[PDB]
């Protein structure tokens, strides 16, 4: 039998109650006899493709629905059998929301849309416009405070004020959506991400702020409002401020409009107890008890079982996230979704740091939302290994040097590439095209770094005044993030971060 | 490629 046979395990984002699931899972273990065990490992939107690919991973994966159609797609999900009765128990729009070419492929929980979060000591009366933000943080800067910190580092967070103007994802048309029509440069969003890039040029956030930060200053006191989901309020029940949950500030008298997010549950194809996922999901998870274990811990937003959401449905904190989610839209699910949120992401984290204009970050966005990508064989902590796109930069090892090359190409869903050395060859001035897989190549970051290897770390790194990548040993590393390292087979030699990559050899 |  298979390894994963005879015991349940679930994935389910760090930020979720992974703990109230927990105790959903004791219930079940004390019933059946079967063990449960609930992970929580990073980037596990990333990681279950991987795993589930070689029949692998979790039996059960939750993540909002929008990843869910590329999986599905991949055939990396069980068409779920729930009955009419169990169907009635949620409201039709959840269930939608998990349909992917005609079929159920998970389990709908609850509805996620973000909210404007204030200080009601700090802020009594919260602005109801965004251009409102740069006054009062001049007014609080006065008293040591700041107007609003939240999450710049994931796309999802800026979406609203892309969209307040006119940004959009994919246009609906004819009852699906044109992977060919992306919104996300139009006036309306560059409008939208000028506003951000304007308050951080002006000193009103940072480029840097994450969630951790965002969400460390508001529960401290030290910023009058932050931008969360429901899964936030415990922490910030457990903290000393006095919060309210509103409507989202307009932008040029619009609302904002946030991707509404249904968290789901789906069940791996290959895993060997669909019947014991089915149990647990159905059974105990999707129940009046089950859905309240879990909230207590983090609360879901507005729950998919009709009979607890109509208890929720009166707590203020839901109303005002179902007002958010109304005058926002549901995400797509489309396999398209996971492109579009690399190009997003990109596209916001380089116009707030000044690295690129809005203009050419969001033209790049356009381009990339709307293809195909793949990843390298390698995995790294410490270097990204996606997306490999066309005009993305990668290490090539020809058939223990590997050469700089551009991506000419990305086929049979990232599968297959053209690489092009771009230096004069005997067979080409334009350079040498070669056709590669997965394990020959690696992705040169386009981006600035975000982490440092060890000391010690064996790498691949790019010699000064060459366009080759040579095996190299990592010294150490310069606080503005240089890297030193002794190159095998040769002073020291100082390569930049970006030029430093993991070593495959080491890694077989 | 450019080479050392
Ligand atoms: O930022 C892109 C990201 O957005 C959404 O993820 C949300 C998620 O839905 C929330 O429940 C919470 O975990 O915050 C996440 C943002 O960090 C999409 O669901 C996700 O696929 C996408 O990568």
């Amino acid at each position: 039998m298979k390894i994963e046979e005879g015991k349940l395990v679930i994935w389910i984002n760090g930020d979720k109650g992974y703990n109230g699931l927990a105790e959903v899972g004791k219930k079940f273990e004390k019933d059946t006899g079967i063990k449960v065990t609930v992970e929580h490992p990073d980037k596990l939107e990333e990681k279950f493709p991987q795993v589930a690919a070689t029949g692998d991973g979790p039996d059960i994966i939750f993540w909002a629905h929008d990843r869910f159609g590329g999986y599905a797609q991949s055939g990396l999900l069980a068409e779920i059998t729930p009955d009419k009765a169990f169907q009635d128990k949620l409201y039709p729009f959840t269930w939608d929301a998990v349909r992917y070419n005609g079929k159920l492929i998970a389990y709908p929980i609850a509805v996620e849309a973000l909210s404007l979060i204030y200080n009601k000591d700090l802020l009594p009366n919260p602005p109801k416009t965004w251009e409102e933000i740069p006054a009062l943080d001049k007014e609080l800067k006065a008293k040591g405070k700041s107007a609003l910190m939240f999450n710049l580092q994931e796309p999802y967070f800026t979406w609203p004020l892309i969209a307040a103007d006119g940004g959009y994802a994919f246009k609906y048309e004819n009852g699906k959506y044109d992977i060919k029509d992306v919104g996300v440069d139009n006036a309306g969003a560059k409008a939208g991400l000028t506003f951000l890039v304007d308050l951080i040029k002006n000193k009103h956030m940072n480029a840097d702020t994450d969630y951790s930060i965002a969400e460390a200053a508001f529960n401290k006191g030290e910023t009058a409002m932050t931008i969360n989901g429901p899964w936030a309020w415990s922490n910030i029940d457990t903290s000393k401020v006095n919060y309210g949950v509103t409507v989202l500030p307009t932008f040029k008298g619009q609302p904002s409009k946030p991707f509404v997010g249904v968290l789901s549950a789906g069940i791996n194809a290959a895993s060997p107890n669909k019947e014991l996922a089915k149990e647990f999901l159905e059974n105990y998870l999707l129940t009046d008890e089950g859905l309240e274990a879990v909230n207590k811990d983090k609360p879901l937003g507005a729950v998919a079982l009709k009979s607890y959401e109509e208890e929720l449905a009166k707590d203020p904190r839901i109303a005002a996230t179902m007002e958010n989610a109304q005058k926002g839209e549901i995400m797509p699910n489309i396999p398209q979704m996971s492109a579009f949120w690399y190009a997003v992401r990109t596209a916001v984290i380089n116009a707030a740091s000044g690295r690129q204009t809005v203009d050419e970050a969001l033209a790049a966005a356009q381009t990339n939302a709307a293809a195909e990508f793949g990843s390298s064989y390698w995995t790294s902590e410490y270097n990204p290994n996606a997306p490999i796109l066309v005009g993305s930069e990668v290490a090539y090892k020809p058939r223990g040097e590997w050469i700089q090359c551009e991506v000419l190409k990305v086929v049979a869903d990232g599968t297959r590439f053209e690489v092009r050395d771009p230096e004069p060859d005997e067979l080409g001035n334009s350079g040498k095209v070669y056709k590669c897989n997965r394990k020959e190549l690696l992705l040169i970051p386009p981006g600035f770094p975000t982490k440092n290897y060890p000391p010690g770390t064996k790498v691949l790194a790019r010699y000064p005044e060459t366009t080759t990548f040579y095996p190299a040993i990592v010294i150490g590393t310069k606080r503005d993030g240089t890297c030193r390292l002794r190159f095998d087979g040769e002073k020291e030699t100082e390569v930049t971060r970006r030029l430093v990559l993991p070593s495959p050899t080491a890694l077989a | 490629a450019r080479t050392k």
